[PDB]
C-alpha cells in the first residue's frame, strides 16, 4: 500500500493519495532507523 | 604433426579448461543461490547440515530446495501446465530448472 | 488408406486449434492481425498463427517469464516447444484474467 | 533432368503447397461454420466443450450437429427423399452435405 | 556415461567445498580476497582456493603447529595433505572461536 512497491496499481486517486501517505511515514521511519546523532 | 596441428591442439586444450572452470564458477553460483533460497523462503528444517545428517546427496537438497520452492510459489496449475503433471516427484531437471525460474519470477513480483 | 485418414485426423486437430487462436485472438488483440489482412500483407498461414501466438504471448504472458522460462526477452526466435508452453501460459492467464 | 523439368517440377510442388493451404483454410470455415450452427440452433448440451469431456472426435461432434440440425430443420419426407433412408446414423458424408445445404436453405427461409 | 556422473558427483562435492571455504573467507578474512578481484589480478581458481586456504591457515592456526606438524613455518610451500590437516585444525579452531 505504499508507492515503494513496483506492483502496486493504484486504482483510483484516492488509493493513491493514501499511497503517497503510507510512502511518507515509511521514509520517516526509516529515516529514524538509519538516524545517527552526535553524542559529543 | 606440424606446427599448425601443435597450435590448434593447444589452442583447443586451452579453451577446454576455460570452459571447465566457468562450468564450476556455475556450479558455485548454483549452490550458492540455492543456500539463498533454502535460507530465504524454506523452513530451518530443510537446511543442508540436518539433511546431510539424513544422509542424501548434494544434488538430492538441491533438487528437494527446488521442488519446496515450486510448490510454495508457482501454482498447481502452472505446474500442470509446465511440467504436464501435478507432481514433482520425478521432474527434476531441465523442467525443474524452468519451474524454480517460474518461482523466482513468483517472488519477485510478490515482494 | 488409413495412413492418409491419420493425416486427416492431424490436419483437423490443427485446424481446430488455428481455428480456436484466431477466435480468441479476434477478441483480445485487435483487428489489424485479421488472417484477411495478413494474408493481403503476404503472409502464410503457419506465419500469420506463429505471429497471432507470438503476440499473444506478448500480451497475457509477463516479460519475466519470458525471458526466465523462454530464456530470451524477445519472442521473436523462439519459436517451438518453448513457445507451446509460453501460449500454454498465456491460456492460464486469459483463464484466470 | 533438364531446365524445363527443374521448372515444371518446382511449379507442381508450389500448387500442390497452394492447394494444402486453400484445404486448410476449407477446413477452418467448416469448423467456425459447424461452431456457429452449433451455437444459434442447437442445444448447449450440445457445445464442443461437453462432447469432448464424453470423449468424442471432433469429426463425431461435427457430423453430430450436422445430423442434429437436419433432424430439426429439414422435414423427414425430405431425408427419406434425398438421403432414401429415414435414419441419419449411416449418411455421414456428401449425401450429409447435401442435407445440411438444405437444412441452411430451410433456415434461410424460415427467417 | 555413468563414468561422466561420478565425475559430476566429484565436481559438485569440490563446488560445495569451493562455495563453504569462499562463504567462511569473505566474513573472516578480508574483501580484498574476493573471487572476482583475484580473478581481476589474474589468478587460477584452484590457485585462489588454495591462498584463501593458506590465509585461512594464517589467521586461526597458530604458528607453533605449522612448524610442527606442517614442519616448515612458510605455508608457501606446504599444499596437499599437510594442507588439508592444516585447514581441518584451522575449522576446529573457528569451531571453537
Amino acid at each position: 500500500a505504499s508507492l515503494l512497491d513496483s506492483n502496486f496499481v493504484p486504482i483510483n486517486f484516492t488509493e493513491f493519495v493514501q499511497a503517497i501517505s503510507n510512502t511518507y511515514k515509511q521514509r520517516r521511519i526509516q529515516f529514524y532507523e538509519n538516524l545517527k546523532r552526535h553524542k559529543r | 604433426l606440424s606446427i599448425n596441428e601443435r597450435i590448434t591442439k593447444e589452442l583447443a586444450e586451452v579453451e577446454e579448461r576455460e570452459r571447465i572452470e566457468k562450468q564450476l564458477l556455475l556450479e558455485a553460483e548454483r549452490i550458492n543461490e540455492i543456500d539463498t533460497l533454502a535460507k530465504a523462503h524454506l523452513s530451518n528444517h530443510f537446511n543442508k547440515e540436518v539433511l546431510l545428517a539424513k544422509g542424501y546427496t548434494l544434488k538430492d537438497i538441491m533438487q528437494a530446495q527446488r521442488r519446496e520452492l515450486v510448490r510454495k510459489f508457482v501454482p498447481i496449475e502452472q505446474i500442470k501446465a509446465i511440467a504436464k503433471v501435478s507432481d514433482i516427484s520425478h521432474i527434476d531437471g531441465e523442467i525443474l530448472e524452468q519451474l524454480v525460474s517460474l518461482a523466482k519470477v513468483n517472488i519477485k513480483l510478490r515482494k
